[PDB]
């Protein structure tokens, strides 16, 4: 569930 | 940013916006032709924006520069988010006054519990989207290294920490990727991560910059 904090994000799994 | 504030216009002269077509990702300016942001900002066709308040507006004092040279760290985990620096080379110097200016790199890391600057122009709300005209920023402290850890554990190396507050409500957030943290005017953190934004026991995730002062003066040297 964690993600980058860019536009757009770039997410894990988790 | 969630739980900011209005910064004012050109209060933080250092803030830069990437730009392709639409802001995505902010910066740092370092010096008169260089920029630090995040390496999962890395594209091709960036424009640096510097001396933005309202990014949709040209309202005066605005600069765009095209990005010559994008550095991202050779070592940059896309997965683990290690190395999550890249240095940017601005086509032509810009043009340094009151409304842009370099910010300073630290000569040492900061400590848990310093109050920093984070800025940028990043979705305002923890659920939904809203991103803003304006800059917008928070002061956030340093979180310590164990709390960190617990908060995401196998997760933090020792390239990153973590600032903002366990109870919810305050965080950088998407957009904000790639722009400053900064702490007793030092450039110490990079926008990076996090688990969504402003969440209860998530905090932000940041780039540890003071590891990599002598990798940027050495990029810099030679290019
Ligand atoms: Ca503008």
């Amino acid at each position: 569930g964690t993600c980058t904090r860019s536009i757009p994000p770039i997410c894990n799994p988790n | 940013i969630v739980g900011g504030y209005t910064c004012g216009a050109n209060t933080v002269p250092y803030q830069v916006s990437l730009n392709s077509g639409y802001h995505f990702c902010g910066g740092s300016l370092i010096n008169s032709q260089w920029v630090v942001s995040a390496a999962h900002c890395y594209k091709s066709g960036i424009q640096v924006r510097l001396g933005e308040d309202n990014i949709n507006v040209v309202e005066g004092n605005e600069q765009f520069i095209s990005a010559s040279k994008s550095i991202v760290h050779p070592s940059y985990n896309s997965n683990t988010l290690n190395n999550d620096i890249m240095l940017i080379k601005l086509k032509s110097a810009a043009s340094l006054n009151s409304r842009v200016a370099s910010i300073s790199l630290p000569t040492s890391c900061a400590s848990a519990g310093t109050q920093c600057l984070i800025s940028g122009w990043g979705n305002t709300k923890s659920s939904g989207t809203s991103y803003p005209d304006v800059l917008k920023c928070l002061k956030a402290p340093i979180l310590s290294d164990s709390s960190c850890k617990s908060a995401y554990p196998g997760q933090i190396t020792s390239n990153m920490f973590c600032a903002g507050y366990l109870e919810g409500g305050k965080d950088s957030c998407q957009g904000d990727s790639g722009g400053p943290v900064v702490c007793s005017g030092k450039l110490q953190g990079i926008v990076s991560w996090g688990s969504g934004c402003a969440q209860k026991n998530k905090p932000g995730v940041y780039t540890k910059v003071c590891n990599y002062v002598s990798w940027i003066k050495q990029t810099i040297a030679s290019n």
